[PDB]
């Protein structure tokens, strides 16, 4: 349970950074990985 | 261009750039990876280049690069890096695909060290697919196998949804690189 | 790697015998095996470079009451596969007796193909479930195939017992069937028969050849499932990777079927998207929510057209979510093949793990619930008594469903920290 | 002419049913691709997707046109035209500012 | 945005088949629905883009002792409009009790084709008041989609019952269904067979086919009353804008029908005004006023031409007023069809809200006190008297629709605010 909280922790923060990122094209990576919005609304997941 | 087009090709090898460097071919990648599996998994203090280099063949062949002019799978060739202590097998490894003759006005030395920079990223990232698909292997293996008490779901279920959190993220990443970079 | 194809009964063999034909005119091979002049390929996936210059496909040939199998044998598509390994019902106890008591050749057939390939990648069975000749010997043979190796996949392509129908012991050969794809399977694909039958009765106007029109479109699904892996991409070049993501754990590995052209006999990603995200374009026919979706498309596809196809999709939630994380339609580009008709030539399939197969599991369950109160359509066949006196087959067969709906319940549900 | 003027209202149909929700939203709530993304959608449901210049229209969020002689993503939302070299003999900025006002009014 | 169409009866199955060969010839489609190459247009109003490059409608068919709908079935428009929903008289009350015994599936059927569009704006159903076979379910299932889907339109197009007829329940299944029209619709175009029957024996010498040419008027006024509506303009390119001026207030929704050439088999705008105005190209034939009138014009129209033809129509005052208010005659412009027949170049249309419908409401409504008064008439029809022993919902509908005169005469004041 630790190395999934970890991991989802890490993932949050994955997200956050590359939607302040330089050139769309970087951006464009955020919402495959992340379509459903079960993750990122907020700091904590969803 | 009409010349140095019907005497060499500066079209089959950039095309061949994007398949044994870029990882573009694929059905390539897999095989010479899974032959090539021990020795990336090792240091490299029981490696010499020799060895590794003569690996690729069978690959080749093995694979559907065989039907491809044999010049183009010449060039094709191994390296490996510099070693000093504090070797790995995922930092001191490399493919290359070298440039020789009047083609070579296309690509300058700079340019193929940085189309070797893009390599070794691109590799570390092909690695990690196949031991997440260990991983899944070893999960679909482990709820076949050992079942026959119910003593064994928690954990067992657990890390099988442990799983599929990084499957998700790494599949779809792989597809961005291909589909887009 | 490589696959190494399995068919067995009749209905197996009739879906064998199609998609092998139909790979045949797709790759640059004769009905003998003679080698085209046209042919970023692969040719080592179903077939094996064989011996005489024939790209010989690896399949394994059982006859279970041949009738269609002697018309597969006066064939052209003979000279293209046949290693000569043929070796000889209506019931499930029957064909699974059938195929316990001569389990060690057909092994030994099977070892010989194994031997045969340089690499494996998992073993693709042409079954029908609840067939009679496919039913008890596939089930038998999945046991078989599962306990010896345990290192490789296992494939089922399945269709839904439902034709419209007479056999009464259907419902209990579909349920011990399903309790052997639940629990000696990775991945099973399932289609309908009465959805195709549909689809076929709509886009013409047939009424009697139906059972060759559904050959002819499993045998398209079937090769467009893996033009990924017999044509180099760069992901699903083997089977696990396209099998990994759809399915989350070991319980739900039944996969939807879908592909968005129903017709074969301009446009673009995006009108094709909305065109399969419907349910009425899917080849299957409360909360019922997709765990996972997988679409592949092969085309003349400009690159950016999929990524705002993509943003439509998003915003316009016209798919099926999943509570439990984040698992969606991934957008996979697949090369057009050589020699394949030009009409719809943006074309995607999708394969997707979805909870409404729960409903149709449960609708033959409530069937055989309903036979099985009565105690009147057991018919007192003989292998059945003879194969289990006490049934209690049937009741672990039951427990098993009942335990896979259960974990599709539990899967729909926000928490699945809850299981079944 | 054709958007701006609505020589199609088939392309207005749709995006007012679609979007009626997600424009009331104060315009500094609202996300500048999300519009876009919605537009996109509504411009293939229209027949002014089998028109060739489709490709111009675009997401530019303007404060007012009651000020001299919105709040919300409604009536501060505009499009943007984009001209090519030889056409700014002819079509201007002065007056692509002042079409933008028109289709707002509307 | 998008119509589904439903069609009932025969005489419904009549108007909608001849409305979908209709609208068939004027988009570029051909009878199976294969694409033009002529084709500021949409084809997304009634038509699905369908799943075999046919643009098929979204039709409701439904059949009820089919005699007329066995020749619809095979003809080459069945190819253009089938998705496979066709599912089983002489009185109101068999129909409204044959409708409501399987009012399930076909709202399954309404529930698919719900599904079937991406977007609905309304219903818009092909119906023949006291026509028999239409009457009695068309109320029950109007009663159904009103209550089931409360958020959208309800479009009946209907005729007045008088064909200078035997039947003689004919006043009561009227009476019963226009308790229905006022109580569950949200807007009623009615026309009247006499008036259709009287221009049809004028513009030609036929006096057998009445019915087909009828059809050709109903269908023609059908598709030009939805041209705003399928071709793009700048308003009622939804359904509401156009039933919006029309209606005041919900008990007046009964819209007469006008078109100004009876003619298909120059001119200009200011023209064909003054040639609509008169109450002999109506094809609907104390103080009565309109209460609002709108028209649609479609041709080569010079713009200035509207504008001064309506400044005559203002100061010869020859359209009946409002008092209590201002709605008047409104000029809309709409865009001239490809492939239609070159007669009338200019062209236009109204649809108008009248108190003298009234007229021929309480004309009806005499009749069924007269066959009401004498009570020889109700002819002991089983399903009558079975379906309401007591024959209360008479009365009832016979209150609605006396305060209906009353709102209408009311509404003829300059007072409206004293009400009925």
């Amino acid at each position: 349970r630790i190395l999934t909280h970890f991991y989802q922790g890490i993932v949050q923060q994955f997200l956050v950074l590359l939607t302040t990122s330089s050139d769309e094209s970087l951006r464009f990576l955020s919402f495959r990985l992340d379509f459903n919005e079960h993750y990122k609304a907020r700091e904590p997941r969803l | 261009l009409d010349v140095l087009n019907k005497k060499y090709s500066l079209l089959d090898h950039m095309q061949a750039m994007r398949r044994y460097l870029l990882l573009g071919q694929g059905d390539f990648i897999r095989h010479l990876m899974d032959l090539l599996k021990p020795e990336l998994v090792r240091p490299a203090t029981t490696l010499y280049q020799h060895n590794l280099t003569g690996i690729l063949e069978t690959a080749v062949r093995a694979t559907n690069a065989q039907f491809d002019s044999p010049e183009i799978l010449r060039r094709l060739d191994v390296r490996l890096l510099e070693v000093s202590p504090g070797d790995t097998g995922w930092d001191v490894f490399s493919l290359d695909y070298h440039v020789d003759g009047p083609i070579a006005t296309v690509f300058t030395r700079e340019c193929m060290s940085h189309y070797l920079r893009v390599f070794n990223f691109l590799w570390r990232a092909k690695r990690m697919e196949y031991i997440l698909t260990d991983i899944r292997k070893g999960h679909m293996c482990n709820a076949k196998l050992l079942r026959n008490m119910p003593e064994f779901s928690g954990v067992l279920h657990q890390c099988h949804i442990l799983a599929s959190e990084m499957v998700h993220f790494i599949h779809q990443m792989q597809y961005y690189i291909t589909f887009e970079v | 790697r490589e696959i190494i194809t399995l068919q067995l009964g009749q209905c197996g063999n009739q879906i064998g015998f199609e998609f092998w034909k139909q790979l045949c005119a797709e790759h640059g091979i004769s009905p003998e095996g003679i080698v085209e002049e046209f042919a970023t390929d692969r040719k080592d996936v179903f077939f094996y470079q064989a011996d005489d210059e024939h790209y010989i496909p690896r399949a394994v040939l059982l006859d279970l009451e041949p009738r269609v199998i002697h018309s597969i044998l006066n064939s052209p598509y003979a000279k293209l596969y046949n290693p000569e390994n043929i070796y000889l019902g209506n019931n499930w106890a029957s064909g699974f007796s059938q195929g316990e008591k001569i389990h060690e050749d057909i092994f030994d057939i099977i070892d010989r193909e194994a031997d045969g390939s340089d690499s494996l990648e998992g073993f693709v069975l042409c079954h029908s479930i609840a067939g009679g000749t496919g039913s008890g010997l596939g089930s038998y043979l999945l046991e078989r195939l599962n306990d010896r190796y345990p290192k490789k996949l296992v494939q089922t392509y399945s269709v839904f017992p439902n034709q419209d129908e007479d056999v009464v012991v259907q419902p209990y050969n579909s349920l011990l069937t399903l309790k052997r794809l639940t629990q000696n399977a990775d991945c099973v694909v399932v289609l309908d028969n009465t959805a195709l039958n549909r689809i076929a009765t709509d886009r013409l106007h047939i009424q009697n050849p139906s059972f060759s029109q559904i050959n002819q479109l499993v045998s398209t699904i079937m090769s467009a499932s893996t033009t990924t892996l017999r044509y180099p991409g760069y992901m699903n070049n083997d089977l696990i990777g396209l099998i990994a993501s759809l399915i989350p754990t070991p319980r739900l590995h039944f996969l939807m079927t879908g592909y968005t052209p129903l017709t074969t006999d301009k446009t673009t990603v995006l009108d094709v998207m909305r065109r399969l995200l419907q349910p009425k374009n899917v080849m299957v026919s409360t909360n019922h929510c997709y765990i996972a979706i997988l679409n592949i498309i092969q085309g003349e596809v400009d690159p950016t057209q999929v990524h705002k196809s993509l943003q439509r999709i998003r915003e316009r939630k016209l798919a099926n979510f999943i509570p439990w994380g984040p698992a969606s339609i991934q957008v996979a580009l697949s090369r057009k093949s050589p020699y394949l008709p030009s009409a719809h030539r943006v074309s995607g399939l999708m394969m997707a793990n979805h909870t409404s197969i729960s409903s149709l599991f449960e609708r033959t369950c409530r069937q055989y619930d309903k036979l099985r109160k009565r105690e009147a359509f057991l018919e007192q066949f003989r292998k059945e008594d003879m194969f289990k006196d006490n049934f209690d087959e049937m009741d672990t067969s039951r427990e098993i469903v009942q335990q896979l709906i259960d974990e599709y319940h539990a899967a729909t549900r926000p928490d699945y920290i809850s299981w079944g | 002419k054709r958007y701006f003027l609505m020589d199609q209202g088939d392309f207005f149909v749709h995006f007012m049913d679609l979007a009626e929700e997600e424009l009331r939203k104060p315009v500094e709530d609202i996300t500048p691709p999300r519009l876009e993304a919605l537009l996109e959608l509504a411009l293939r449901m229209s027949t002014a997707n089998t028109d060739p210049f489709k490709d111009d229209l675009k997401i530019d969020l303007m404060p007012h046109d009651l000020i001299t002689q919105a709040l919300s993503g409604l009536e501060a939302f505009s499009f943007d035209y984009i001209v090519k070299w030889p056409l700014s003999l002819i079509i201007n900025r002065k007056a692509l500012t002042r079409y933008q006002m028109l289709f707002r009014h509307m």
